[PDB]
RNA sequence: GAAAUUGUUGAAAGGGAAGGGCAUUUGAUCAGACA
RNA sequence: CGUGGAGGUCAGUGACGAAGCCUAGACCGUAAGGUCGGGUCGAACGGCCUCUAGUGCAGAUCUUGGUGGUAGUAGCAAAUAUUCAAAUGAGAACUUUGAAGACUGAAGUGGGGAAAGGUUCCACGUCAACAGCAGUUGGACGUGGGUUAGUCGAUCCUAAGA
């Protein structure tokens, strides 16, 4: 159940049309949305190094095609709602365009 | 040593009345005195042809 | 605008404190109290301002003295020593 | 405390109240209306639903010009909310009025909120103020809301 | 917590304006019992309260 | 008394308004201000014909 | 204002201790109908026009 | 602890108002029993 | 016919419940109205013969107070902009810290002052009201602390003037 794998998102398609005052923080709820349904929970948490590198180039200027790795690890807590949660941190890699999916091997 | 809970159990019950007396003074003050709030003798108004 | 930009320059006082009443009437540049003219020996009070009276009559204070001229009167000014 | 018409016996029943709770008197109304002489569990379950933004609860007579959606249709209403406030001071009120049941002996698996009902409360005024310098009023509707869970007979 | 005055107590401190605060965010719990300025002083000199330093203007490409 | 009812300070609006024409208490910051005077059917009034 | 003077100082400190609640003890007299500092003031909703 | 105004329960009615007058059916309620 | 008081009388009614109030319950009168039953309630009140008047309301853009429909509606759209994690907490779009992104851009959204304000300054505790959403925050609420002069001003001098 603790799984852990990578995956490419085309925010260029998310983010398209959006407001110029919106375009990170829309890029944040459609990574948000886009790790609810894979790995399939609710409270997903971005990583800090995640959002300054969503917003790196300002309100308008997110990257077309963001490298992440999914991690749905286990609650510590109690949490009587959902025990499972993702956790959303990205990849530095240069071009991250040209990348297929591929689940990483647990350690 | 060990005595955890510590609060007033009178100066609460009698300040939680205080406090809705005080209101309700300013509420009748508010409704008894807004009918003529709004009277302005020498107010002209800004429309004409 | 005459009324809100026009309100915005009330910034000096054209009355303060008088001492001869305490309230904020003695005006600054005239030197008189407009309650009941401090410079003046005698206090302001006329007969068209009959409620204006109410407020500044014999009694409205404390009456130090006067509040024991009838308990002086009653035994007759008396003087000396009361008894043994 | 006085209730209102409660045609039930004290004996099987367990009441709740809140006085002058400043929740707004018209979408607290359908909130109550909504779970009237339902389960105790299941209005439970369905009030939890409503805060999960499924199931709304349908406006019946304070709804004018709100919008339509498409969870009236269980209900037969075409217009209906999800009201979060209104919705926690009644799920406030049905755990306090399950603990009282529990506290005087009755199973939970068979309790009915029977009698349910919202008043209105003293105003709060507080002012607003209007175009060419004048005043109005701008204030709450605050609501009592009293509420009683008996077990099903025969 | 609350470190409003723990911030501005640290600026008037170090004598850097606000903005240049930094105090330590897994030392909330330490940082806040200084109330006084000398606290301040000695939490500066520990090392929890750092001075940032000043952002880069460069006059090159003048 | 011969002064109930008359220790008021008022005159009424008039017309140019959407109030009726009794004496109004004028003044302003208290809840008196604004308030019908001098009349019988007033609150604070003398009384039809005061007896002598 | 900054520079004020001895009579305007001497009624603000008047102003600043009349400016309390009504004591506890109060209540508990025994024909007792104060209920609550009916004369209090603070800068925000009244002036006092000194 | 009245009325305006409102909530719940019960009864009843309801094709672009509602209310009212005369008469009777139907439902409720009351009456005296001529005891 | 009805109301507030007065002089007589019923050696009138009443804490075993006076007055009041509610009552698609009953009776009498053409009607004004009067009487009874039930519920509520808690200290005084009626019948008749007369006397007296501040004596009967649907209206006066009536006076004062209270409440509706509109209506959970108009709206809460100027000043470029917010996002992540953690802490606290019952509860975090709004508090605190860190990380980012930006803004005022030295005629500033900076650092002081004059009028004016009066304790708003600062700390601890708190969140019923106020902050036209929220609040664990606050110029709020409760309790306290705080303003040190031979040299800075007033004080002294005169101006237009009083
Ligand atoms: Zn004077």
């Amino acid at each position: 159940d603790v799984v852990t794998r990578e995956y490419t998102i085309n925010l260029h398609k998310r983010l398209h049309g959006v407001s110029f005052k919106k375009r990170a923080p829309r890029a944040v709820k459609e990574i948000k949305k886009f790790a609810k349904l894979h790995m399939g929970t609710d409270d997903v948490r971005l990583a800090p190094e995640l959002n300054q590198a969503i917003w790196k180039r300002g309100v308008k200027g997110v990257e077309y095609r963001l490298r992440l790795r999914i991690s749905r690890k286990r609650n510590e807590e109690e949490d009587a709602k959902n025990p499972l949660f993702s956790y959303v941190e990205p990849v530095l890699v240069a071009s991250a365009k040209g990348l297929q999916t591929v689940v990483v091997e647990e350690d | 040593r060990s005595f955890l809970p510590a609060f007033d159990k009178k100066g609460v019950q009698t300040q939680q009345r205080v406090w809705q007396t005080e209101r309700f003074d300013k509420k009748r003050l508010d409704k008894r005195s807004a009918k003529f709030v709004n009277n302005q003798p020498h107010y002209r108004d800004q429309l004409l042809q | 605008g005459k009324g809100t930009p026009s309100f915005g320059k009330r910034h000096n006082k054209s009355h303060t404190l008088c001492n001869r009443c305490g309230r904020r009437s003695f005006h600054v540049q005239k030197k008189t109290c407009s309650s009941c003219g401090y410079p003046a020996a005698k206090t302001r009070s006329y007969n068209w301002g009959a409620k204006a009276k109410r407020r500044h009559t014999t009694g409205t204070g404390r009456m130090r003295y006067l509040k024991h001229v009838s308990r002086r009167f009653k035994n007759g000014f008396q003087t000396g020593s009361a008894s043994k | 405390a006085r209730y209102g018409a409660t045609s039930t016996n004290p004996a099987k029943s367990a009441s709740a109240r809140g006085s002058y709770l400043r929740v707004s008197f018209k979408n607290t109304r359908e909130t109550a209306q909504a779970i009237n002489g339902w389960e105790l569990t299941k209005a439970q379950k369905y009030l939890e639903q409503v805060l999960d933004h499924q199931r709304a609860i349908p406006f019946r007579r304070f709804n004018s010009s709100i919008g339509r959606t498409a969870q009236g249709k269980e209900f037969g209403v075409t217009k209906a909310r999800w009201p979060a406030k209104s919705v926690k001071f009644v799920q406030g009120l049905l755990q306090n009025a399950a603990a009282n049941a529990e506290a005087k002996g009755l199973d939970a698996t068979k309790l009915y909120v029977s009698h349910i009902q919202v008043n209105q409360a003293p105003k709060q005024r507080r002012r607003t103020y209007r175009a060419h310098g004048r005043i109005n009023k701008y204030e709450s509707s605050p609501s009592h809301i009293e509420l009683v869970v008996t077990e099903k007979e025969e | 917590a609350n470190l409003r005055t723990q911030k501005r107590l640290a600026a008037s401190v170090v004598g850097v304006g606000k903005r240049k605060v930094w105090l330590d965010p897994n030392e909330t719990s330490e940082i806040a019992q200084a109330n006084s300025r000398n606290a301040i002083r000695k939490l500066v000199k520990n090392g929890t309260i750092v001075k940032k330093a000043v952002t880069v203007h460069s006059k090159s490409r003048t | 008394s011969e002064k109930a009812g008359h220790q008021t300070s008022a005159e009424s609006w008039g017309t140019g308004r959407a109030v009726a024409r009794i004496p109004r208490v004028g003044g302003g910051g208290t809840g008196r201000s604004g308030q019908g005077a001098f009349g019988n059917m007033c609150r604070g009034g003398r009384m039809f014909a005061p007896t002598k | 204002a900054a520079q004020k003077s001895f009579r305007i100082k001497q009624k603000m400190a008047k102003a600043k201790k009349q400016n309390r609640p009504l004591p506890q003890w109060i209540r508990l007299r025994t024909n007792n109908t104060i209920r609550y500092n009916a004369k209090r003031r603070n800068w925000r909703r009244t002036k006092m026009n000194i």
